[PDB]
């Protein structure tokens, strides 16, 4: 329950407005 | 004698940003190289940006001060995948700008509580005669606004007074699970960041309850789980600029309807750490270490972190 809750809550930072290498 | 650091808090919250400043303070920081490397980067940023701002108005339905410019946003979406080898041309510079300084589009930026806006946008947008120059090299302080996207697990290490940090960033990675495990592992202190300017957030149709209210909700879980109960907490209050410019505008009542406080920036942030710090369900054999940061500047996450390596000494001369 508790990591389930960090991935979740740690992954919404905008996907859009983002870029990789 | 090695030190384990780990970064935790919700998306959006300056987690990369304090990673990034770690490389430029406690390592060599960004060699000309990697800047170089970094402008397609800050050209797309830019670019989405002012893209979300835009769809932003579709959504809420504001019409520009000039209509006239509304083509160039036409022509923006097209011009858009200009930047990727290199060069914003001209052109597009002037697509930008235009609708950037359109009075219609800024009533949108300033409603981005509305919506979900980048944070780096200002500072690229109000930048951007310096960045569309041809012959642009970026600031390492460019660098640090860059928002990249994470593939999994960012680790940084580096020697600092007489010490070894190990300094993780978990987020989101949601394969590799032993080593995304091995973070949580053996930690030192755990460094959970809240974005404070996220007090304004409107309920949005995918959110239980407010922004600020899942961020306390985490560091509920955090705080008082069995495994950390020998680990120090150090709890950063971080986009305190960005707090301070809305507080004098938009009401704590927004956030925390209870708040009968007044709505000064101290007592406000004051009331908030607070908030935070009663979650702490061990009062007594626990102790939060609690600073107010502004994690795009150097000199403060510089000054921040030397006090939290200070009290990581004082801790092991106790031992
Ligand atoms: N103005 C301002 N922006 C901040 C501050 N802290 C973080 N940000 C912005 O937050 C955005 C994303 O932060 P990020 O490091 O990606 O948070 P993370 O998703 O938790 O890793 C960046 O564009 C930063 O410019 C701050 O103190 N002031």
């Amino acid at each position: 329950d508790f990591f389930s809750l960090i991935l979740r809550s740690q992954a919404k930072r905008m996907d859009e407005q983002r870029v990789l290498l | 004698k090695e030190v384990k650091l780990l970064l935790l808090g919700a998306g959006e919250s300056g987690k990369s940003t304090i990673v990034k400043q770690m490389k430029i303070i406690h390592e060599d920081g960004y060699s000309e190289d990697e800047c170089k490397q970094y402008k397609v980067v800050v050209y797309s940023n830019t670019i989405q940006s002012i893209i979300a701002i835009i769809r932003a108005m579709g959504r809420l339905k504001i019409d520009f001060g000039e209509a006239a410019r509304a083509d160039d946003a036409r022509q923006l979406f097209v011009l858009a995948g200009s930047a990727e080898e290199g060069v914003m041309t001209p052109e597009l510079a002037g697509v930008i700008k235009r609708l950037w300084r359109d009075g219609g589009v800024q009533a949108c930026f300033s409603r981005s509580r509305e919506y979900q806006l980048n944070d780096s946008a200002s500072y690229y947008l109000n930048d951007l005669d310096r960045i569309s120059q041809s012959n642009y090299i970026p600031t390492q302080q460019d660098v640090l606004r860059t928002r990249v996207k994470t593939t999994g697990i960012v680790e940084t290490h580096f020697t600092f007074k007489d010490l070894y940090f190990k300094m993780f960033d978990v987020g989101g990675q949601r394969s590799e699970r032993k080593k995304w495990i091995h973070c949580f592992e053996g930690v030192t202190a755990i460094i959970f960041c809240v974005a404070l300017s996220d007090y304004d957030l409107v309920l949005a149709e995918d959110e239980e309850m407010n922004r600020m209210h899942e961020s306390m909700k985490l560091f509920d879980s955090i705080c008082n789980n069995k495994w950390f109960t020998e680990t120090s907490i150090i709890l950063f209050l971080n986009k305190k600029d960005l707090f301070e410019e809305k507080i004098k505008r938009s009401p704590l009542t927004i956030c925390y309807p209870e708040y009968t406080g007044s709505n000064t920036y101290e007592e406000a942030a004051a009331y908030i750490q607070c908030q935070f710090e009663d979650l702490n369900r061990r009062k007594d054999t626990k102790e939060i270490y609690t600073h107010f940061t502004c994690a795009t500047d150097t000199k403060n996450v510089q000054f921040v972190f030397d006090a939290v390596t200070d009290v990581i000494i004082k801790n092991n001369l106790k031992e």
